[PDB]
């Protein structure tokens, strides 16, 4: 007794710290396939892209609306968003389903969340950085995009529209 | 009472600053919970309170004085006040008051732009949100009092260690110093964050600040500073809440273990905060998925050591079978009661932090409304409750003041109420996460946007009228405790609830190897190079600052 | 005494909840894929 309950508890110790430890590279096995398949698209671009976010919808790719979506691939296009205070040009996105659509968003004030409901795009847009993901989308119709990082009193109102036609 | 233990009164500072902060930011939380079960109840609160201009005032206030004012106030007084008791050593007491007018001039000068609406940013304040220099001028000032905390403990310390050449430190002063260096190291990233960027450019020296180095060194800090609120209350679990239950912590050795591993990987893993930052490498963050996964381990051992001590405990009370130690367990004793439901709920808790935690997984539920989910069960849960049930041993101890059978009973109602309250809450959170809905949203104010979460913004409006409740409660029942004239000088001169500890032949050579703390404080230093150096080398290299906005 | 059945039934309570949640999840994250 209180010593013979020592001894059994630290061995069950031992077996409760191998097992989950087990358990942990089981996860760090199942993440690291999901960074072997299309999925792992929606991680950001690692590589550092500086703009000027002053200069952003004045000249360079963001500043004309009309030019946002690119074709770059045969099956690839690049579309270059802006998130600014309260909002998202442009509005709404428009892509082909079955593409894989490269975005590019970038803010000209402050950082915002990119989060595209239904999806794994939820990235954040920071000021003088671009943030660069791809995604394919398979199912079309009216994708709602919600900025969830907060960015001031209209922060609960910025909402978006991504239209990916069938 | 306090002539010969005056620490004892400097630890009473600290800790009322600390609950006062808790009271007024715990305010908005009921608002906050209605807001997020659509129902509109600011225009109440704003004619209670005239001075709050927006729902984003009220949550800079809710999330500065609870996740940062009191809990940090809560860890000064534990992680000084229990070692000084184990040890019978007084602090130098000169810095302690030191400390504690530097958290309160602190205080003061950012709450002042706090409530004059002037930094409304967030108790995150990533910039180019751009608050008022008395906020950045006051949370600096506020943050480097644990400075001042860290060396006090050091110095009782190295002085003990004078005193007995040779021995092991004491359990409680082990956890206290590898909490004290582990926070050290974690401040840096503030700290510079701060001297480098965020103070100057309030001052207006500069006019710009890069967004994806700010937000990097803020998490630096950022991540360690939930395990500097949690490891006061881990202290008390370990080392008081065993002799509360009627046992004994089973294992010495395995807490000191536990411990070390926070000091070692408490810092290393920030980019788990960073999953959906552009800029960063996905092999780092694949680097600090693993390491944070790693960061579990602590607090997985301290389940079981735990869960062990109790059931231990729950024994010698006459246990019964495979569930019988949990009924005969003293649940009228709200300092056993409060802080084991606060670890029901961290095991809810802990499930969510691990899913975050796993890099490709965070992307379902990062910055919606179950990350609030996830860390009320943590912080407001568990780390309050261990703090709200202590009140009923550490407060008496601290003013000779009695606590009477109804006050006891009270207490019991206050802590049933806030655990399941916190409880309802996290299904509603947790539920509109997977829902997407946004955390930080004002959403009761475009009430059509978010239909699909129908029935947990119910659970929502439930949890904010309960958990109102279990509020005023606690207001009720500690004024009640700290406004009457009942004292006992005899019990302010009894020791500390401190716990046996069992211990058997092969600790000695395991407790020696953890005894080397600054062989290991060298080792958690170079980790922390190894998985920032390499990317704050990048950022620093590529500096772009982009101007300050106000956008409220 | 003995073995620790109710820590071990604790910590079980714990691992299933971890795999409730960490599998739950990981289907939703390939749903949205
Ligand atoms: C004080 C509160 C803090 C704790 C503690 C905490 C724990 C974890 N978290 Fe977290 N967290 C994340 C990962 C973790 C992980 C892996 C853990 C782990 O430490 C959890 C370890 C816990 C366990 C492994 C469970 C142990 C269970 C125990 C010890 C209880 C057993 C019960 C017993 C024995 C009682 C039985 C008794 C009887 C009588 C039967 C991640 C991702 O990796 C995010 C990013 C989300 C995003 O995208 O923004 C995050 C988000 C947050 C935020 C949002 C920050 C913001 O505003 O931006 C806060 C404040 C926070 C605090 C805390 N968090 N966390
Ligand atoms: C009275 C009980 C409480 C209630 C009803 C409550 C409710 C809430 C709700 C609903 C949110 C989400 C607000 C949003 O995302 O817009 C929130 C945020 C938060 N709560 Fe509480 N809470 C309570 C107590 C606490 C306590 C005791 C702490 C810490 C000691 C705390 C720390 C936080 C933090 C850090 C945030 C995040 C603010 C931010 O995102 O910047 N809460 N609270
Ligand atoms: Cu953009 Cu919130
Ligand atoms: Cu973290």
């Amino acid at each position: 007794d209180e010593h013979k309950a020592h001894k059994a508890i630290l061995a069950y110790e031992k077996g409760w710290l191998a097992f989950s430890l087990a358990m942990l590279f089981v996860f760090i096995a199942l993440i690291a396939y999901t960074l072997a398949t299309h999925t792992a698209g929606v991680i950001p671009a690692g590589k550092l892209e500086r703009v000027d976010p002053t200069t952003v919808r004045q000249e360079g790719p963001w500043a004309d609306p009309a030019q946002a979506v690119v074709q770059t691939g045969p099956n690839q296009y690049t579309v270059y968003v802006l998130a600014f205070a309260f909002g998202y040009q442009p509005n709404p996105i428009e892509v082909p389903q079955g593409a894989e659509i490269v975005f590019k968003i970038t803010s000209p004030d402050v950082i915002h969340g990119f989060h595209v409901e239904g999806t794994n795009i939820n990235v954040e847009v920071l000021p003088g950085e671009v943030s660069t993901v791809r995604y394919t989308f398979k199912r079309p119709g009216e994708y709602r995009i919600i900025c969830n990082q907060y960015c001031g009193l209209g922060h609960q109102n910025m909402f978006g529209t991504i239209v990916v036609k069938e | 009472v306090y002539e010969a233990y005056p620490e004892k009164k400097a630890t009473l500072y600290f800790l009322v600053l600390g609950f006062l902060a808790l009271i007024v930011g715990s305010l908005f939380g009921p608002f906050q919970a209605l807001n997020y079960g659509n129902v509109d109840a600011y225009p109440l609160l704003k004619r209670l309170l005239p001075f709050v201009q927006s729902y984003y005032q009220g949550l800079t206030l809710h999330g500065v004085l609870n996740a940062i004012v009191f809990t940090q106030l809560f860890a000064q007084a534990i992680m000084v006040y229990l070692p000084a008791r184990e040890l019978n050593m007084r602090p130098n007491m000169g810095l302690m008051w030191l400390s504690w007018w530097m958290a309160f001039i602190g205080l003061v000068v950012a709450a002042l732009p706090l409530l004059a609406n002037e930094a409304t940013v967030l108790y995150t304040f990533y910039p180019p949100l751009k608050g008022h220099w008395a906020f950045y001028l006051g949370a600096s000032v506020f943050v480097l009092s644990t400075w001042v905390s860290i060396y006090i403990v050091l110095d009782l310390w190295r002085r003990w260690k004078a005193a007995n050449p040779g021995k092991v430190t004491p359990l409680v002063t082990y956890m206290a110093v590898v909490f004290w260096l582990m926070w050290f190291l974690a401040s840096l990233g503030l700290v510079l964050e701060a001297v480098l960027f965020l103070l100057p450019w309030s001052f207006g020296l500069v006019e710009g600040v890069d967004p994806l180095v700010a937000r990097t060194l803020f998490w630096w800090t950022g991540h360690p500073i939930v395990y500097f609120w949690l490891l006061p209350a881990y202290a008390i679990i370990y080392t008081i809440l065993p002799k509360q239950a009627g046992g004994k912590l089973v294992s010495d050795p395995m807490a000191r273990l536990a411990f070390l591993l926070f000091l070692l990987l408490s810092t290393p893993v920030g980019f788990h905060h960073q999953f959906a930052d552009p800029g960063i490498d996905p092999t780092w963050k694949m680097i600090h998925s693993v390491l944070t996964l790693f960061v579990a381990v602590p607090s997985l051992m301290t389940a079981f050591t735990v869960a062990a001590s109790l059931e231990f405990a729950g024994r010698l009370r006459g246990g019964r079978g495979l569930f019988g130690w949990i009924r005969a367990l003293p649940w009228d004793n709200p300092a056993f009661v409060a802080p084991v439901l606060g670890l029901l709920g961290f095991i809810p808790g802990g499930a969510g932090g691990i899913v975050n935690a796993s890099f490709t997984l965070d992307y379902v539920v990062h910055n919606t409304a179950w990350v609030p989910g996830h860390f009320h069960l943590q912080v407001a849960s568990l780390v309050t409750l261990t703090a709200m049930g202590s009140l009923y041993w550490l407060l008496p101890n601290l003013t000779g003041k009695p606590i009477s059978d109804a006050q006891r009973r009270l207490g019991l109602a206050v802590v049933w109420l806030w655990f399941l309250g916190m409880m309802i809450m996290a299904v509603g959170l947790h539920w509109a996460g997977l829902l997407n809905v946004p955390r930080r949203a004002y959403i009761a104010q475009v009430p059509d946007a978010y239909p699909h979460a129908a029935v947990p913004m119910v659970f929502n409006v439930l949890a904010g009228i309960v958990l109102l409740v279990a509020l005023l409660l606690f207001i009720y029942g500690l004024f009640s405790v700290l406004l009457s004239r009942e004292r006992k000088p005899e019990l302010a001169e009894a020791p500390l609830p401190f716990a046996e500890v069992i211990s058997g032949p092969e600790d000695r050579r395991l407790v020696l190897a953890m005894d080397r703390i600054g062989f290991w404080f060298a080792v958690a230093a170079i980790l922390v190079v190894l998985a920032y150096g390499p990317t704050l080398v990048q950022l620093f290299g590529h500096l772009n600052p982009v101007p300050g906005w106000r956008l409220w | 005494e003995e073995k620790p059945k109710g820590a071990l039934a604790v910590i079980l309570v714990l691992t299933l909840t971890i795999l409730v949640f960490w599998l739950g999840v990981y289907a939703v994250f390939f749903a949205r894929g």
